[PDB]
Parts: C-alpha cells; structure tokens; sequence
C-alpha cells in the first residue's frame, strides 16, 4: 500500500476496505495516506529495542 | 482448552452421565418430525402438579409412543415435567426410558454439591448466608429464563432494600393471582397480574408463601442454564405461546359412544371405534394432531383432559429485574452500575428448528422470544415473520436478542460464554463440570 | 344455532347445545368470509373467549356420555380424607386404564 | 429499553426500531471471540486501550 | 373406438371411454407397424399429449369406482381452513391406511 | 495427502459421521439394479410439497420393502427428497433407516458453518455480504447442477 | 414447489436463501465423496415417464 504503482479494484466500497483493514494498525503501515507523486512516510516509533 | 480442562479438574469423578444415555438427549434437540403435541402440553400443565397427576396416563402413554419410535427422551424442555416423571410416575414406564430419566436428576443435584465443598462455612452476611455468595447460581438476584410461577420473586422479594431488587411486568409493578379459570382468564390484559397456578392440590390456593422450598428454583437454574447450553450447542432459544389457540386446539374431541358388550379399543389401525382410527380423523381436531406425530394413545384416557378446563393461565410475559451487586462488593465507586437479567414467564423453549412443516403456520402457536444470548435461534428467529431481508445476513453472526429483555454489557452472564459452547471439544460429561467452575463470582 | 362467520352469533348455550361430534363438523362446513355487519359486543376479544366456555361445558357433558364407561375417580394427593385421624390419606398415582364393561 | 406495551408483538416491533443501526458497523464483543490470543495482544484491534 | 397404428384415432373421449383395465390390454393386441396414411393434425407430437389427457381422466372414474371403499380427503397443509380466526388450521400428514369396509 | 491433512484438520470434532450410515450409502451408490422405479418416482415428486405429502405413503412403503431389501439409504441422489423424508416422514419408517437420514441432513448443517467460523463480521461489500466473498458455495453466481 | 395451490408466484421465489446453501453443499461436497466419481446427470423424457 505504499506502493502507488499496481491499479486497485473498482468498487470504492472494497478496496478500502482493505486500505483501513491491513494498514491499521500495522507497524510499517502509512500515516497520513500516501501522498500523489513523493514517497510515503512511515511511522516514528516511540523507542528503539 | 483451559476452561474445558477445568472442568476435567472437576471431573475426578464426583458423578458421570452415562455415554448410552448422552445419545437419547443429543437426539431430542435433533429431533425433526418432533411432533407439536408435546409442544401443546407443555404449555398445557404449566408444572402444576393437579394437571401432570391428571393426565399420567396421557404422559406415559405419549412417552412409551415415543421411546418405542427414536430411542430418545421426551418432554426435555421443561426441567419442572422432567422431575415430575422422575419422581410421581413409578416403573410403569419401560426399564431402560427411565433410567435416562435417572441420570439426568442425578446430573443436577451433582452439581449442586460442586458449591458446598468450595464454600467455607460461617456465619451470614446482610442479607443472606455466605455459602450462597460465591455461586452466582444460588443468588436470588438471578432468575430462571422461563419461570411458570412467582416463587423465584418471592424469594427475591425478602432480600433487603439497599441492594436494590425492583422487578418490572411489562411495564408495570407485579401482581399475583391465585388460580384462574373458564369464566375468568381474559387472556389480553396489560396489567402486572402474574399467575401462581401450580399447585399441589386446589385446597391450597396461597398466594404469599413460595410453593417448594428455595432448593427448587436452583435445580430449575442449574438445568436451564448449564444443562441446555452444553447439549443443544447454542441452537435453541425460547418461545412465547398464544394461548388463545393452543387450549381453542386441545379441547376439539370425537370419541365415539361404546357398545356395552364390546371391550375396550385397544388396536389404533384396525378398531373403527377408536379415536385415532381414520373414520374419526377430522381436520382440526386433536385426534387428527395425535396422527400427525404417530402417537397411540388409548380411548378412555382422552377423557382425561377435562382438567385443562380449572387451572389455566394468560400471557408469556417478559420480565426485567434490577439488581446491582450482591454483599460483600458493594462500595462507594460501585453503587450506580445495576445488572439486568431477562427471564420470561411461562414460556416454552423451543428444542429444534423447524420450518419445513407447512402443516402448522409460523405463529399459530408460538411467538419466539430470544431472552438471553445463550438462548437465540440461528433459524427460526431469522424465518418467523415478518423479518427484514437486510438481516438474515447478519443474523446468523451476532444474536438478536431486544434490550427489552437486557444487553450484552449489562447482562450477569455476558457474550463470550455462548461462544465457549461452540468451541467445545471435550464432550458433554466435561462441559457441565466446566461451566459450573466459569459461573463463580468475582 | 350458531353461524361461525357472524362473531355476533356465538354464545356459549349455543355452542353447548351442539354436540362436539357436530361442534368440529359445522366449522368445517362454514364460510371463510367475516362479517363485519354483525359485530360480537366484546369484538373479537370476548368472542374467542366466549367460544372456549362452550367447549368445555360440551365435554364435561362427552365425560357423561362415558360416565357408565368410567370409574369414579379417586383423589389424586394426600390430606383430603375424611377419617383423617386414624388413617392416613393417600392419593392415587393414576397409571391404570378405567373401563367398565 | 424498558418493556414496552404487550410482549406478544415485542420482537416484532424491535427489528423494525433497529433497522438500520444494526449494519452500520461492526458489532464490537462478537469479533473478538474469533481472536488468537496473540492476536488479541497486537494492535490489530485497537480496542486493548 | 382407438386404433393405436394409427395417429390419428386416438382422441381423449376414445380413451376415455375404454376402462383403463382394458386399455392396456388394447394396446397389447394392437399391430406395431405405424401407419402413414393417417395423420394426427399435431403428427406425433399431439398425440403423445392427446393419449395423457385420457388417462388421467379415467383414474379419476377408477378412484370413483373405489369412492366407497375409500375416506373423505383432509386438505393437506394449513391455512386453509373455515374456522381461521378462533381455531388454527391443521393439515394431516397422510400416513393413515384409507379402507371402508 | 497434503489436502486429507487439512480434511482432518477439521475433523477435530465439529461433526462425526456414523459408520452404519456410510456402509448403507456407499452401497446405495453402488447398488447395481436399484429399482428403476425410484427414478420414475423422482420425476414425478418434482421434489414438490404437494406431490411427496400426497404420495407420502408411497414413499413409506417403498422404502421399507427397500430397508427389508439390501439395507441401503433409498432416494440419495435427490437431497430435495432426502430433507422431505426427515421433515415429514415420522415413525413409519424403521429408525435404524432414519438414523441414516439424521446423520446427513445434520451432517450438511455442519458443513455449512464451517465457514461462519471463518469469516470476520460486519459491512457489506456492493452488493452481496462480506461472509459471503469466501466460500463459493454460498454465491448465487454458482447453480446447484439440478435445480428443480 | 408450492405448500399450496393458492400460492402460484413468479415474483416471489420459495423457502429462503439458505435452502439453496444446502443443496449445492450436497451435490458438490457430499455426492462426488461417496460415489467416487462415477455420477452423471440424465435430461429426463418427462413423454413417457
């Protein structure tokens, strides 16, 4: 889902019903949603092990 | 697997159900072409004891009828009828059908003991003994999902005022009533009268006292609430009944006049004299419903259902009832929270799905009711109309069941014991002991 | 003489003073189609529960039609007894078939 | 809900109240029945807090 | 009277008319070589449907010449019943052995 | 081999199935000269309510001169049937042929809540329900093979 | 398939969504197990049957 690149499928209903369902609440899941042309962002975690 | 090997921690062997004796019972909530009139009187006797010693030739002939077809018990809805055949119907009924009965009262005061040695004893707590306040079974605070009287109330209404113990019929107060009759039922009434109509005999006719003593009720709440949900596997919810019908059913009779020097019928094919022989079956009747569910019933013992005429009763009601946490946890953070419990009124059960029968409308007989989350038909809530289309999609997945009889954050026993039934994998004789060990209080 | 499409006709003398073996045989022999020209004086509230107190005067009548065909019927429970003091009371656990030739 | 009016027609007149509200989303105790118990603990959920 | 070599004898009220007892019997005895010089209007097509409308008029008369041996037939289902709004409507699982003597 | 794994991987115990039922239907289904005259029968049912309530004893006696013939489930092939003998048929039949019935109209019911356990709750996906975008046997785009 | 004569829809189809689950779950899963392949299916002459 960072990948911009492959085409989604049609209905709006479904895919993002996935875009919600696999990006929250995953660690190297997208913020804020990626943005038109530069690279997305991932999130700074807290602390380091 | 943890709670089910808890309940093999239990199951050191205090007692066992017999493995023969668990298919009869699997079977009964199987059971299609399981036939109506069995339905009929259990809504019919109610548990009174002046209507099940009246037609005891009735029930044991219903019961031979039966057991001689699916090897399977009968009248397993009820937990009042099931002791009932235990205890005032002797060896008349075959060697081998009572000894299921046997096991199955056994099974519940077996887990009444399961209490006592897990309790230690001492002195009482306002209001009420220490041996009753860790198993939440033996809290009057609960109450049986389907109740034929008020002595549950009674017992509920004794406890003292600041645990709160309001109890609401239909939006009203309750009101209690005797004994009703032909002139008086008057079946439509809104008001918070309720009905105390099984008796031992009619000379008693109490209102204030319980009938039987308070070990009653718990035998009635160890039965419907570990003993149904560990055989049925969810499947089965309960069921209002219209009694408009099923006593304008019961009382339709063609039983022919005898020639005195003839004996009695016997034979249900081959006498014309007989009640259930085709010459009399008529639309309608109770003679062509007995026929519907292959039942041999003899001649004389038909006459027997004049009792249904005295004690009759009304409305399935539904019943909230408020209380907020028993002695000992009540503190100044928790006053405010309450916990509801559902419970019906005189209501029925229903032990299988059953739709394909066109024989009997959806609603001739029987409104049902999902009162607790243990208790919701995947099938025959989502096919009684009138349903909306948009739900049995999702009705299969969640239960339904109206906040008008409590929700799934306010009710004592919450969602996730229903689905520990469905996850079960260690048999019958390991789940009764593993619910009994989940339902102690924290 | 009762008109089962009429709720205005039924009473509970006349469906007493039909037998049961007719009572069932002039239901199925009616029309399907209510009138609403007659109305009964309690709707159709008092009118089902006016046809449920004729049936059961009808059978206790059907139990005389046997009554020479039956025994006479014993109390089921203890503690009603007339000589109570120097015997116990019993009841009968109805299991038996009552015929009379 | 209080027990409203005769509960001969209870159920009936409830499914008809709650029509809608019962597809919006999602019901929340029922899917975490359906958890792993390692996927209970990971933020998947988020409903931990 | 029916011809079965030929297509075009064969009406309902000729089937009709012979009993089903002997109109097996006629179709035995009959010649197998179809003959072309007489058509049905239909061809094969109506006569196949031609000869079926005549046999299930006559089992009908067969079920009149039993009619005293046999009982009067219940409505099967519910919901269709006289008496609707006091009494429900039953159907009979028909199971029973239907004999007059 | 790897495929029968995951046939036992759910056969941890939601649904046994009785050996004296498969014994009478893998016979059935190997019963050389099966009477032809259940075929014409099930013709002429249509799998129908007002034809097998009316010619319900027919069936009956059909069916137990087949269960005192060579002790094999009669009308397998049919499912339509088989529901209609278990929903309407009561005791005529001998119960150790009922037994038969029982172990697979519950055996289907099991079946089909295999995969109500695996699917996760919720919205709808245009149009159709999102329980119902994982096993192709609950879509409507499929066809049972014989639709009456 | 009707319970009755007085039904007679076209636009109403019969007995829900569930009852069509059952049969494609028989002929697909059940049938082809037992029998061992070795079914087909027959196009019936309803002439002379």
């Amino acid at each position: 889902y960072l990948g911009r690149g492959a085409p989604p499928l049609l209905d709006n209903a479904a895919a993002v019903y996935l875009r919600n369902a696999v990006v929250a609440g995953n660690r190297l899941g997208p913020a804020q949603p990626v943005p038109v042309f530069g690279c997305a962002q991932v999130p700074r975690r807290a602390g380091m092990d | 697997a943890f709670r089910d090997a808890r309940g093999l921690e239990l199951g050191v062997g205090r007692h066992a159900m017999a493995p023969a004796t668990i298919a009869a019972v699997r079977g009964a909530f199987e059971d299609r072409n399981y036939p109506a009139v069995f339905y009929l009187l259990q809504a019919a006797i109610h548990g009174s004891e002046h209507v099940f010693c009246a037609l005891a030739r009735l029930v044991v002939q219903c019961i031979t009828s039966y057991w001689n077809n699916t090897r399977c018990a009968a009248f397993v809805n009820d937990y009042s009828l099931v002791s009932y055949v235990v205890t005032y119907l002797g060896g008349d009924l075959p060697e081998e059908c009572m000894a299921v009965y046997r096991d199955l009262v056994a099974h519940v005061e077996a887990l009444a003991q399961l209490v006592d040695d897990f309790t230690l004893t001492g002195p009482e707590l306002g209001g009420q003994a220490q041996a009753e306040l860790n198993h939440l079974m033996r809290d009057p605070a609960l109450l049986p999902p389907l109740v034929w009287d008020c002595d549950a109330l009674m017992r509920r209404a004794a406890l003292d005022r600041h645990r709160d113990c309001r109890v609401s019929a239909g939006g009203h107060d309750p009101v209690y009533a005797a004994a009703c009759n032909v002139a008086t039922a008057d079946f439509n009434r809104n008001d918070g009268q309720l009905l105390h109509n099984t008796q031992a005999r009619a000379a008693d006719a109490a209102d204030d006292r319980p009938h039987r003593g308070a070990d009653w009720t718990v035998h009635h709440k160890i039965y419907y609430y570990v003993m149904v949900p560990a055989f049925s596997r969810g499947r089965c919810c309960t069921a209002g009944v219209r009694f408009d019908r099923v006593y304008a059913t019961l009382q339709n009779m063609v039983v022919p006049e005898i020639t005195p020097g003839e004996d009695c019928p016997s034979d249900p094919v081959t006498d014309p004299a007989h009640p259930l022989h085709p010459a009399n079956l008529v639309a309608n009747t109770v003679n062509a419903m007995f026929h519907n569910g292959r039942v041999v019933v003899d001649g004389p013992a038909m006459l027997t259902l004049q009792v249904l005429a005295h004690n009759m009763a009304e409305r399935t009601t539904a019943l909230l009832c408020s209380a907020a946490p028993d002695a000992g946890a009540n503190t100044a953070s928790t006053t405010n929270m309450r916990i509801f419990d559902g419970a019906l009124h005189a209501g029925i059960l229903l032990m299988a799905p059953q739709h394909l029968d066109h024989t009997i409308q959806n609603g001739d007989y029987f409104y049902p009711l999902p009162v607790h989350a243990l208790f919701a038909g995947a099938d025959h809530v989502a096919n009684a109309p009138n349903f909306p289309p948009a739900l049995r999609d999702l009705s299969r997945q969640v239960p339904l069941v109206p906040p008008a009889l409590g929700a799934n954050y306010f009710s004592s026993i919450r969602q996730p014991v229903v689905q520990h039934v469905r996850e079960s994998a260690a048999g019958e004789n390991a789940l009764t002991y593993a619910l009994m060990a989940g339902y102690f209080k924290i | 003489v009762p008109q089962f499409h009429r709720p205005s006709t039924v009473t509970t003398d006349s469906v007493r003073a039909l037998g049961m073996r007719g009572l069932v045989l002039a239901t199925n022999n009616s029309q399907f189609i209510m009138d609403n020209n007659h109305p009964h004086p309690q709707g159709t509230q008092g009118a089902v529960r006016e046809f449920l107190r004729g049936q059961a005067a009808a059978l206790t009548d059907l139990g005389l039609a046997h009554a020479n065909n039956t025994f006479t019927p014993q109390p089921m429970f203890a503690g009603d007894a007339p000589a109570a003091w120097l015997r116990p009371a019993f009841g009968l656990r109805r299991t038996y078939s009552p015929f009379v030739v | 809900a209080a027990p409203a009016g005769p509960a001969a027609d209870m159920q009936q007149l409830f499914l008809n109240a709650w029509g809608q509200r019962l597809a919006h989303g999602r019901v929340r105790w029922v899917a975490e029945g359906q958890m792993t118990p390692e996927q209970f603990m990971q933020p998947d959920n988020a409903n931990l807090a």
